[PDB]
């Protein structure tokens, strides 16, 4: 088939992936996030934070 | 099952061997199991190929294990052998004879399986 | 033998919290454990300052979101086996509980 | 091959213990830890289940980049023949819930 | 995003030539098998397999990535 598939990926913006279905753009890291800004907002009800300021 | 009758003593055999695995259809398959001590066993079946494997065949197992036996008519071996597993020996989607096959230790080692070729080993 | 043995509480509910600290020091004092009060920890403030517009455009808007965590601990020095016995019974809300075999 | 014979049966056996499947969506798994025990380089087990489900015998959710395969009746009658097991068994699970 | 342009080659897979089989064991009397090239020599092969006879170049296909003799 092949001998190749990959090529390094160890650090920068392609290497660590979001939570929505492994999208990007958007690059998060924050306090353990992995969590995507668009539904961050969606689970500002759901439990983590309730919104009070 | 068998009353140690030649036909369905060779059914009994691919019944348990399944399940050990030891099934090594082809000519190319049954002289690498053969050439190795995993065999036990060796069938023929009547000529649909080239007059080579038949003498060959006879040249293996006298060099190394002798325990051949002969029976004609390649569709009933072919018959018994599925696509994979069981379900359907009938089966127009495909059948085809096998003309040799060789079994590693005939197989499971249990009820008839040990009669049938015990029974043959004696008087050949 | 009599060891010191901190049952630290953390919450995120004041409410939650307090009456079951309440409840550790009356059980505690009643049976004169020697119990040491509440230490009130400083409330820690997580913040997190995003966009409110997903592909922006409009006026530029922002999110003040927060959460407030809460620590507190009350220092026991008593058997404990009858700690470990009281202290995870007795207890309604999702309030955590660490018991600690020795700090001082 | 699509995929060895081996490695059919270590994913279709261990469906047949628990019950239930379940993976990640991923192409760079080196080994496949978490169960199936480091002999599923690729895709396998996605690969497989998805053409199970294709002729019935399963059901699939999937839900933040997780798939959950749940075993079905017929399927059960499948690879129990297929695996050439007992006419009755089921050592993923068989007792009333209280 | 625009639909492919012509090529002027393209071809896939090779149809990996449709050779007869076994002839590499020889029968000239019985029960004498008339081996040829020698068995593979490896410790992880079965040694049931036969070794290329590839003259000037002498190579298990079994191996894929070593014990290549040449002489």
């Amino acid at each position: 088939q092949q001998l190749y598939w990959s090529h390094p990926r160890k650090f920068g913006q392609g290497s660590r992936s979001c939570r929505v279905c492994s999208n990007r753009h958007g690059l998060i890291r924050k306090y353990g996030l992995n969590m995507c800004r668009q539904c961050f907002r969606q689970y500002a009800k759901d439990i983590g934070f309730i919104k009070l300021d | 099952g068998g009353v140690m009758d030649v036909n369905t003593a060779l059914q009994e055999v691919l019944k348990t061997a399944l399940i050990h695995d030891g099934l090594a259809r082809g000519i190319r398959e049954a002289a690498k199991a053969l050439d190795k001590r995993q065999a036990h066993l060796c069938v023929l079946a009547s000529n649909c190929d080239e007059p080579m494997y038949v003498k060959l065949v006879e040249a293996l197992c006298a060099e190394h294990q002798i325990n051949l036996i002969k029976v004609d008519d390649n569709k009933k071996l072919g018959e018994w052998v599925g696509l994979c597993k069981i379900d359907r020996e009938g089966k127009p989607r495909k059948v085809v004879g096998c003309s040799c096959v060789v079994v590693k230790d005939y197989g499971k080692e249990s009820q008839a399986k040990d009669v049938i070729e015990e029974y043959f080993k004696c008087k050949k | 033998a009599i060891h010191r043995i901190r049952i630290t509480l953390t919450s995120r509910n004041v409410k939650s919290l307090e009456k079951v600290c309440a409840d550790l020091i009356r059980g505690a004092k009643e049976k004169n454990l020697k119990v040491k009060g509440p230490v009130r920890m400083p409330t820690k403030t997580l913040r997190i300052t995003t966009r409110k517009t997903p592909c922006g455009e409009g006026s530029k808007t922002w999110d003040r979101f927060q959460m407030r965590i809460h620590k507190r601990l009350i220092d026991l020095h008593s058997p404990s086996e009858i700690v470990k016995q009281i202290t995870s019974i007795s207890i309604e809300p999702g309030v955590e509980v660490e018991v600690t075999i020795a700090d001082a | 091959m699509l995929m060895p014979k081996k490695n059919r049966i270590a994913i279709y056996e261990l469906l047949f213990k628990e019950g239930v499947m379940v993976a990640k969506k991923d192409v760079h798994m080196p080994k496949h830890p978490e169960l199936a025990d480091k002999n599923v380089p690729n895709l396998h087990v996605m690969k497989a289940m998805q053409s199970l489900k294709s002729r019935g015998y399963v059901k699939e959710q999937f839900a933040w980049r997780h798939f959950y395969w749940y075993l079905t009746n017929e399927g059960i009658q499948y690879l129990r023949d297929y695996l050439h097991l007992p006419p009755e068994i089921v050592p993923a699970t068989l007792r009333r819930s209280r | 995003k625009k639909s492919y342009t012509t090529p002027k080659k393209n071809k896939h897979k090779r149809k990996k030539v449709k050779l007869a089989v076994l002839k590499y064991y020889k029968v000239d009397e019985n029960g004498k098998i008339s081996r040829l090239r020698r068995e593979c020599p490896s410790d992880e092969c079965g040694a049931g397999v036969f070794m290329a006879s590839h003259f000037d170049r002498h190579y298990c296909g079994k191996c894929c990535l070593t014990y290549c003799f040449n002489k």
